[PDB]
């Protein structure tokens, strides 16, 4: 199966796979080879690519995601190879983002904190992976 | 005014009385992180009904 | 049962809500 | 018991409905002279609270008939004042232990003489607006919205003050049974959660029926 | 006696029908009235004033059957 | 022992009351008083 | 008296069925009518009297049972 | 008598059953097409007037079931 | 008189479930058709001809049902 | 007379259960169709002839159970 | 006996049914209020007043239906 | 015996009913209210205590009926 | 004898119906909160303990009737 | 014997609507909780025992309702 | 052979029932359980062994009941 992970300028991963596992907007599902048709979007959270070998997550930052015949066009709203993020720095700048949270006032500005706060934490969730 | 571009920045911080949203910084070979950054800052600022 | 109890007290709501009103609610 | 004591005076007239409507008028006097006895533009140690109330009662009043609020601001605010009044008193009202003669006396408003009095009221007044702002010839009797629209409104406005009284008197003898049977079965430490619920209720009751008849009150504006 | 029974069993399935309906309709409207009035956040109060006219509006049916009880239970004119 | 049920309901209601709803009043009038 | 028993059987069956299936109704109707005008938060005073006109609409049913068991128990001119 | 008792409980059975069903229909008519209407905020009373037909479409069938309890009840020409 | 009690329960029976139904459907037709007609708000016009044809096509049969009631109330040529 | 007051109360039950069903299912056609016709505004009368012809073949069903109530009330050939 | 007979065999009528639907309905209440409450995980405090308020309306016509069991139970003034 | 035998079958019928509806409707409270805070993951113990008041409410009803069973069954005082 | 006899129909009912309808309902239950639970694959022991708080709720009132079937099968003090 | 004879219905009735609700809503269960189950095809074994643990708290109210038949039937203490 | 008799009415109404309920609830089971493994059409003979154990847990009360019916018509101890 095809798993394409393109970001609007890099195609993250275009890595073919064996399995894969992620957060849709319907939160979990479980990439089957060949199941029937479907095409999504994702929430933004990490990716779990049970390609046969590695149980390989990597950060998505949401975006969709047209699951073609054994062909995953994923089109990420950002992606990070969950390896390459440091942890630790990815914990500070979600500590950063929790604390301008916690600060952030205004409706636009309370929830890009709340939006980054979810973007951040799945930073961090996969930086742990 | 979502103001992206160095030259702009200054040239909105020179030009001062009217509204600008966020200095956005300038980057060439525009980073896909800065432009979520400013998309979001846009998102955020449109999800706000402020400017339509 | 209905008497002749509901006018009494129809009476006496119609006196009492004159009443507090300039009573109270006026003042 | 679903007997009172029944003075008569050309007719039998069950004076405990009365009596309790005279002790609810009297609180009801007294605070309130209390209250307004000392105005103050910032307001008083309590005054606050009627002060509050008032406001809640112009609120709702601008709320469903605007501006001729204050036409039966004071009418509504007497309607739901003394509603909740009988209310919360059949809820506190310790009244049972000295016997009457024929029958104990609690709130008149259990007296479901008290709710026909209170929506006559309240359609009297409905015809009192649809006459004096609306047409007296043609009030809302005048069948407007088809030629056939003329005998179901015939209908609704006598449904209208029939149900309110008929709601607000089930309510208050409601809640009077309710105490009075659960006293019986068991002991005073089973009926106090019950008797909360309907202190919860006695006040919502009299709030939706000034709401309600404002509403009727809008109406008859409109 | 008998009509005094069937007044009595009367009142008794009068009451208890009446009891039965109603009340289960002014729990369903509880349900999704009060989970909308909290999904906006807002305006519950407001909400609130109608919510309790139409709580009393299903509750009066229940009074009514009630008091048909009490009419036939207590003060039985027809028995 | 009727309203021996209804006692300490009145009790415990005025007191929470007083509290919350001089909350209330005392907030409306350091409004007004600001 | 069996007339007179069967009167009050009467007017208990037709207050308590009466009563206990257009409540329930409205209270479906108070239960997605409240949900959407919360939805949109703007106009819940303009739909509300077309509400408590709908309200009125479904309790006056229930008033015609309570009318025919009141003409039944109280003023029987069946029995 | 008999004939008398079965036409008191004849009526009782008819306004019961005839004003429990149609005015529950009716709180469901109420219920989806104010929902609606408040939806598009704009064709409120236009919409009214078409809602005021239905709904006395509705209630005409309650009517029917009343004046056959009244027929019934008062001037009994069957007993 | 017992061919007579039984055509006055008949028509008992016939009118309260006959109106019971039908107009208990009208109820539903009248709700998910204004919902829709009101979500499009323009043809509303346009669709209230077709909808009254509807409508009375419901409550044909709550006529029939009273015809038949008439037919053994007064006209009762079965007793 | 037992004939007679059974093909009395056969008309009853005939034409009353004849008039529950098919109208209610009238009003669930009537329901989706005009929602539908609605959403597409444009052939509304085009689909109207057709939606009257399928309300007109729901409604002869209940004119058979109506058909059959008359035969047993007026010109009773079984009693 | 046979009338305290059926007051007691009324108080289970009355007490069985009046516990089956109300408490049902608080169920589908609790459901999808605290479904939607949860799916919104801020403001669950404020909803939960309103949720208590709407939780005892539910209650109340299970507390009546108690209250006139206990009514023809222990001081049945009926039989 | 009778009245006590009407005693017996009258606790029967309270208990059965009692214990038939709001359990039934308890579990539709743990089925929806369940699969919302699961999906979202978070809150669980914090809705869980508000589920099990919510449970409980559900359940005091049948406790009711089971009580009033108990006390015909074993402690009758009406026979 | 009839006695014993009606007391012991009345455990029979009571059991049958009152383990019919909350059963059915935890089936509801354990449906769709495990079709939720299933979906977040997560936080499904979380879940898991206050689902079968859910469970114990809707099962009590089954116990419940049983009880009282026991109470009028065995220790019958009623007959 | 007709006391024998009751408890033979009795249990007869119990085992009936016992085993028809609660088995239908465990198919409920299995139904929309393995279609979620398989939608995720990671985590099916750890859903799987609480998926157990809930198919037996479905089956122990039919467990329950053998189990008074069982005792109604072979060791018969109520007759 | 009244004894005999209850006893065969008792099988009669026992197997009834218990193969209305249970086997409906299989069907709703086998619907959205093999609609959810089609849809993902991957892991069909794994969900089928997790299905089949369900569908078995569903036909055991129907295999209960139908044990209780042969007992009480072949081999029948209480009569």
């Amino acid at each position: 199966l095809n798993l394409c992970v393109l970001t609007p300028n890099r195609s993250i991963w275009n890595s073919e796979v064996k399995e894969i596992i992620l957060s849709t907007n319907s939160g979990q599902i479980g990439v089957l080879p060949n199941h029937a048709p479907t095409a999504t979007a994702v929430d933004i959270g990490i990716l779990r690519i049970r390609l046969n070998d590695q149980w390989l997550t990597l950060a998505l930052m949401g975006g969709f995601a047209r699951i073609g015949n054994n062909e995953i066009t994923i089109l990420v709203n950002d992606a990070e190879r969950g390896s390459d993020i440091d942890p630790q720095e990815a914990q500070q700048t979600l500590e950063i983002a929790e604390a301008n949270l916690r600060k952030a006032e205004g409706k636009r500005q309370k929830i890009e904190a709340n939006l980054a706060l979810r973007r951040a934490r799945t930073r961090v969730e996969a930086s742990n992976t | 005014i979502i103001s992206i571009g160095k030259k702009g920045n200054t040239y909105f911080i020179r030009r001062p009385e009217i509204p600008v949203d966020r200095y956005f910084d300038g980057t060439n070979l525009p980073t896909a992180k800065e432009a979520q950054a400013i998309a979001d800052d846009v998102f955020s600022l449109f999800v706000s009904e402020e400017v339509d | 049962d209905f008497n002749l109890t509901l006018p009494i007290i129809m009476a006496e709501f119609l006196f009492l809500m004159f009443a507090l009103d300039k009573i109270y609610y006026t003042p | 018991g679903q007997h009172f004591y029944w003075q008569i005076g050309g007719f039998q007239i069950h004076g405990q409905v009365l009596i309790t409507s005279w002790v609810v008028i009297a609180i009801l006097l007294g605070s309130a002279a209390i209250a307004v006895r000392s105005p103050q533009t910032i307001p008083t140690g309590g005054q606050n609270f009627f002060e509050y109330v008032l406001e809640f009662i112009r609120d709702v009043s601008k709320t469903q008939i605007g501006e001729e609020y204050r036409p039966w601001v004071p009418f509504i605010g007497t309607m739901f004042l003394f509603i909740f009044v009988s209310n919360w008193s059949g809820a506190l009202l310790p009244w049972k232990i000295i016997q009457l003669p024929h029958g104990e006396l609690a709130a008149p408003t259990n007296d479901i003489n008290t709710t026909v009095a209170l929506a006559l009221l309240t359609s009297v007044a409905y015809f009192y607006a649809g006459l004096t702002k609306k047409g007296l010839g043609y009030f809302g009797k005048y069948i407007q919205p088809t030629p056939i629209l003329l005998p179901i409104n015939i209908l609704e406005d006598f449904t209208k003050p029939l149900s309110l009284s008929f709601r607000l008197f089930g309510n208050i003898l409601a809640d009077e049974l309710v105490v009075v049977v659960l006293v019986s079965l068991v002991p005073l430490v089973v009926p106090i959660p019950v008797m909360f619920l309907g202190l919860f209720t006695s006040g919502i009751q009299a709030l939706i029926f000034a709401t309600l008849a404002a509403a009727y009150i809008g109406e008859s504006l409109e | 006696p008998l009509i005094a029974a069937a007044s009595v069993i009367a009142a008794g399935l009068a009451v208890g029908l009446a009891s039965i309906g109603p009340g289960v309709g002014q729990g369903t409207a509880a349900g999704q009235a009060v989970e909308g009035i909290a999904r906006q956040p807002e305006a519950e109060g407001k909400i609130r004033g109608t919510l309790l006219l139409s709580l009393a509006f299903m509750e009066a049916l229940t009074i009514y059957g009630l008091v048909v009880a009490l009419a036939l239970l207590f003060a039985n004119p027809f028995v | 022992t009727n309203l021996i049920n209804l006692s300490v309901v009145l009790g415990v209601l005025i007191f929470f009351g007083k509290g919350v709803l001089s909350d209330l009043l005392d907030n409306r009038k350091q409004r007004i008083l600001n």
